[PDB]
RNA sequence: AAGGGUGCUUGACUGUGAGACAUACAGGUCGAACAGGUGAGAAAUCAGGUCAUAGUGAUCCGGUGGUCCAGUAUGGAAUGG
RNA sequence: AAAUCCAGGUACGGGUGAAGACACCCGUUAGGCGCAACGGGACGGAAAGACCCCGUGAAGCUUUACUGUAGCUUAAUAUUG
RNA sequence: UUGUGGUAGACGAGCGUUGUAUUGGAGUUGAAGUCAAAGCGUGAGCAUUGGUGGAUCCAAUACAAGUGAGAAUGCCGGCA
RNA sequence: UUCUCGCAGUCAGACAGUGGGGGAUAAGCUUCAUUGUCAAGAGGGGAAGAGCCCAGAUCAUUAAAUAAGGUCCCCAAAAUA
RNA sequence: AGGGGUGAAAUUCCAAUCGAAAUCCGUGAUAGCUGGUUCUCGUCGAAAUAGCUUUAAGGCUAGCGUGAGAUCACAAAUAAG
RNA sequence: GUGUAGUGGCGAGCGAAAGCGGAACAGGCCAAACUUAUCAUUAGAUAGGGGUUGUAGGGCUUGCAAUGUGGACUUGAAAACGAUAGAAGAAGCUGUUGGAAAGCAGCGCGCAAAAGGGUGAUAGCCCCGUAUUUGAAAUUGUUUUCAUACCUAGCGAGAUCCCUGAGUAGCUCGGAAAACGUUAUUUUGAGUGAAUCUGCCCAGACCAUUGGGUAAGCCUAAAUACUAAUUAGUGACCGAUAGCGAAACAGUACCGUGAGGGAAAGGUGAAAAGAACCCAGAGAUGGGAGUGAAAUAGAUUCUGAAACCAUAUGCCUACAACGUGUCAGAGCACAUUAAUGUGUGAUGGCGUGCGUUUUGAAGUAUGAGCCGGCGAGUUAUGAUAGCAAGCGUUAGUUAACCAGGAGAUGGGGAGCUGUAGCGAAAGCGAGUUUUAAAAGAGCGUUUGUUUGUUAUUAUAGACCCGAAACGGGUUGAGCUAGUC
RNA sequence: AGUUACUAAGGGCUUAUGGUGGAUGCCUUGGCACUAAUAGGCGAUGAAGGACGUGUUAACCUGCGAUAAGCUUC
């Protein structure tokens, strides 16, 4: 019983070969090449989903840091009022009241500023 | 079962057969199991058994045992004993009637010994060349009797 | 697969599987050795826990 | 005192050996207690070599002494155990 | 045609690192692509280092290494009185 | 509730290929092969449609293996 | 982590702290004892670093609080005296 | 004519090959030495130590892993005395 | 029987002979005695009769009973069963898709034929065949019957006489065969050398008793070993890198002085109907035409993958430090297995390949130019362990072989494991060994077997590839060295 | 003075097509391993194996042997 390997290597060989589709040349046509591209690239979206919930982050303190000191507040005191009046809110949903309610952002400032901690 | 649907009962045909040569997936890939670059990890195999690397083995370090008889072959018996023939069904215990139960194969010559302490109820009629001076006791003991055949 | 000549001659079994065996030091140079040696020596033994893997596959 | 002297002796015994130390194995070390027959001592007790730790070499092979085992048809012998 | 060739879009300085980096960190410089040159580097290419060591590897050679043997020589015995 | 990094290694559960045995089914109104696409799975893997192709193939339960290729200065063929 | 049975792999280790030997209170040296890491372990700090510090990655989330470390710019985050 | 030949002697020559031709056979010689060994997921997860070894790049046993079973407390760990 | 007794630098290893169960079965014939005839009868030679042994046989002399049964046997005659060519051999139309029906559907039919091949797709009834019934002038094989040659025949008595295999059996010195590494048995290179049924050899040195058997002469069917070839057939065997090296004109082309080494390469279409003819061209050829269902089936001839080379819609790219990707992200262009869609990616953050071997490799260590195919844990016989099934407490299970489809299986109990252990052993026995011991201590005073599957292991080449080598046979002095 | 597109010598990505190539799939006057029978040899009356020749027929292959792609008989 002679098996002989036929439409098993081609079709798994061409799956590494989709994933690594609109790559440099032979980095997508042959598949050796191919592959390693497509496990080095997986590693890469590995590491870089944890960094973009880093570096997400960072950029809406920089953004609240900058609405701040147009005000005179910086966010390093901004933080800790918001803790003291029991405010709980993303840094995001700030970032994204100061970018689009500039009002709503500079009523969220004007009561952590002086109003009583709870 | 039908032949279209025929099953065997779990945990009994199919065990994990280990490949050792398809893929690390199943654990037993490259090198198969043998380790890393060593004697046992070559085609020759495992060297030879009871081998020491060189230090003498245990075997060749213990003294021989002596055959006292040698060239001679110890004398098979044919032993009936006393614990389990009670649970045979039989009286008038001869080697003829040991064969219609057989016991004994009627192409052996064989001599019968007696053997055994255990007490027996219904009394047996014995036909043995040799018997022990305290299966003899049991037997006597009840109304049994045994004859010894020269 | 064969019975090792030299396993068997120094190797007897017994009910429970356990291998008998003799002492050595007991074939010459005796006055090097005290009589509590010799004596204690006299006695057979069993192969150990070590050696019975071993000593089982060979006989 | 485990050092020195004196008297009597040969336990520098036989068959063993519960329990432990240390060990990969093989081997090594300590040992209560039992039976036999002794030595010293009035007796209790002690003696299975020395104040303790080195003084030693497996297996195979052959030789020697004893022996309640075997003796290739039987009785021996040879040859073994 | 040829050896070569993991995929390449293939700078320099200091440092770092498996201890001498086109690719790492920090700086500097550099429009895209050829052609003719010369060899600095790519621990450049060709040859599973010939030197050294390891293998209870091989082969050649030597000798009062071991075990044997062709040949040479001596004796008994048969042909043989 | 306690957990789920992992080489050598141990254990367990599965996928896929070829053929055979029992059942059923599809196919010149177009099977295998083969190419493409913006599908489904935790993974081996599995579908749908269209083009090419011209005659065999599929599903389930078991059984037997020349049964799984990225590397061996691996062999052969082709092409840089 | 004790006992019994089946199947292994391992016998080239490295560095850091602490106590020493060899060296010369030299070695990213060599040989030991012990606590850890790497080997077989990613992440954050150390500018870059297998072994140092903080810790232990099941997958997804552009949610929140923290450890070592840090808050002029590169680069997230501070002010008073 | 190859454990041979030839050699005005260099280990020369014996069909571009000679410390002993070329070819076939024993033969798929042996290699404790390199290289390679092909699908997936889940649970757990080492060692680079001791002794012996004509042993040091190898081997055996012990130590450390894994699967099954037993031991519930007298077993094994963490703190205090 | 057993990996048993044994044999082994007692190491690696080697390993019977009895017995038991089966397949087949068959026993015959010479020498010598004694006698006949002939050889200058110096026969001690030739040709005949007689004889073939062991609970001894035969010859010598003397009688009874015999005319048969059986052969491994010669010629013939007759018959039967075959082999080498062959003859006969049943059963269907209509409609539909289609180039084409045999597919599909409707209504039927035959079968001792439903094995197979071909026929424009997939036919029990279209054809050839198959089941079944048959047939040989000639050659040849087996068996049977009849006759015919050759061989083949019992039980006594007395005599006490003769014959029974010689450089032979033994023995010594060196070797060997048997499982034995030389030793009772077998054999022999050298030397020596017996006896004659009250005899000789053997029963593991050897002697005696007992028992077994007749060496030094020959022939012997059957069961057993193998397949180059002929006929029929089969395959959980291969399907052009596979299977024999060889599907083709393969041991060919080719390589070498020679021995020797040794490839690759198959498929048009149902049918060549193989493209008349026209146009361009020197022509091959190409574009039309024509045949065909299909010509993108066109002789480059089934399908046609990737690497590789070119063309083009859309997006981006000439101040730019790049393991070439990933996470965000404008603008541009489209519309899908309708899905928070797809193609490209100005720009920002992060980012030193894959296997191998190492304490440690981005590696200035190593292996791969790319693509495709092939390429490395198997089989046979045993052991242990896990899991599961059958049978069970005088259990369990067969091996060879026979019948049966190249079967499941039935017969076959030969044997193997367990049932009692201890001891070196005779031996004893729920006990036994040690010992004066019963004390003490060691071992025991119970938990089976046959299969299936998996894991490990032993013997085999044993996961695959790789040596320099060694031994045996042949081919080479057309180059070269010497000599003639 | 400031912010600005068009460039593509050439290249990159996606998709489609053409060409070299013969992998995969289907098949086979071919191999392999056996079963049941037959048979187990040919040769001085010239063997096995070859050379040469023979056509109404280019060569090759096959058949045949001066009776030469065949002759006689049943
Ligand atoms: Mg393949
Ligand atoms: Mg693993
Ligand atoms: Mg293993
Ligand atoms: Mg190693
Ligand atoms: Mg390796
Ligand atoms: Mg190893
Ligand atoms: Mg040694
Ligand atoms: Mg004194
Ligand atoms: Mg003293
Ligand atoms: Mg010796
Ligand atoms: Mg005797
Ligand atoms: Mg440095
Ligand atoms: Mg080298
Ligand atoms: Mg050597
Ligand atoms: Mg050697
Ligand atoms: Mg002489
Ligand atoms: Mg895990
Ligand atoms: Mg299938
Ligand atoms: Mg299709
Ligand atoms: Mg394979
Ligand atoms: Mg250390
Ligand atoms: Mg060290
Ligand atoms: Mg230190
Ligand atoms: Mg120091
Ligand atoms: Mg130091
Ligand atoms: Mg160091
Ligand atoms: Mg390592
Ligand atoms: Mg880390
Ligand atoms: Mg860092
Ligand atoms: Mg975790
Ligand atoms: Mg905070
Ligand atoms: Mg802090
Ligand atoms: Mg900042
Ligand atoms: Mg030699
Ligand atoms: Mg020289
Ligand atoms: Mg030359
Ligand atoms: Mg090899
Ligand atoms: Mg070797
Ligand atoms: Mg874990
Ligand atoms: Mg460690
Ligand atoms: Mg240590
Ligand atoms: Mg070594
Ligand atoms: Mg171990
Ligand atoms: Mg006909
Ligand atoms: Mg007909
Ligand atoms: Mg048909
Ligand atoms: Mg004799
Ligand atoms: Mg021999
Ligand atoms: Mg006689
Ligand atoms: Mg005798
Ligand atoms: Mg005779
Ligand atoms: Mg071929
Ligand atoms: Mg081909
Ligand atoms: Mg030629
Ligand atoms: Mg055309
Ligand atoms: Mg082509
Ligand atoms: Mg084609
Ligand atoms: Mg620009
Ligand atoms: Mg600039
Ligand atoms: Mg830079
Ligand atoms: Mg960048
Ligand atoms: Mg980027
Ligand atoms: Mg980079
Ligand atoms: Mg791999
Ligand atoms: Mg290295
Ligand atoms: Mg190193
Ligand atoms: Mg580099
Ligand atoms: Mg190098
Ligand atoms: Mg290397
Ligand atoms: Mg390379
Ligand atoms: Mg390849
Ligand atoms: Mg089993
Ligand atoms: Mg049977
Ligand atoms: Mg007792
Ligand atoms: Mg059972
Ligand atoms: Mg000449
Ligand atoms: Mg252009
Ligand atoms: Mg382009």
């Amino acid at each position: 019983m002679r098996i002989k390997g036929g439409k098993q290597t081609r079709v798994r060989r061409k799956k590494w070969l989709k994933q690594a589709s609109g790559s440099f040349g032979t980095r997508h046509a042959s598949y050796k090449v191919a592959k390693q591209t497509v496990i080095q690239a997986a590693k890469y979206a590995y590491r870089d989903r944890r960094n973009k919930k880093r570096d997400f982050r960072s950029l809406w303190i920089l953004r609240l840091n900058a609405a701040l000191r147009e005000q005179g507040m910086t966010y390093s005191v901004f933080i800790n009022l918001l803790k003291k009046h029991n405010i709980e809110i993303n840094r995001k949903v700030l970032s994204e009241l100061a970018i689009k309610e500039p009002s709503k952002f500079n009523l969220i400032v004007q009561k952590v500023k002086s109003e009583q901690p709870k | 079962m039908e032949l279209n649907q025929l099953k065997s009962v779990p945990k009994a045909r199919n065990h994990k057969t280990k490949t050792l040569g398809r893929g690390h997936g199943s654990g037993l890939g490259k090198t198969s199991g043998r380790g890393q670059k060593g004697q046992k990890a070559r085609k020759s195999g495992l060297t030879r058994p009871g081998f020491e690397g060189g230090q003498t083995p245990l075997y060749r370090r213990l003294p021989k045992f002596g055959n006292a008889r040698k060239g001679f072959l110890k004398q098979e018996w044919v032993v009936l004993n006393l614990n389990k023939i009670a649970k045979l069904k039989l009286d008038k215990i001869n080697r003829a009637s040991l064969i219609e139960k057989q016991v004994i194969s009627a192409k052996s010559q064989l001599p019968i010994k007696l053997i055994g302490h255990t007490k027996l109820e219904k009394p047996l009629h014995f036909e043995v060349h040799k018997v022990s001076k305290q299966a003899l006791k049991a037997v006597e003991n009840a109304n049994g009797s045994v004859k010894l055949l020269e | 697969m064969k019975v090792k000549s030299a396993a068997k001659k120094r190797f007897k079994l017994t009910k429970s599987g356990q291998i008998k065996r003799k002492h050595a030091y007991t074939s010459h140079l005796a006055p090097h050795k005290t009589t509590k040696q010799k004596r204690h020596l006299r006695k057979q033994g069993t192969v150990s826990a070590s050696d019975f893997k071993r000593i089982g596959n060979l006989i």
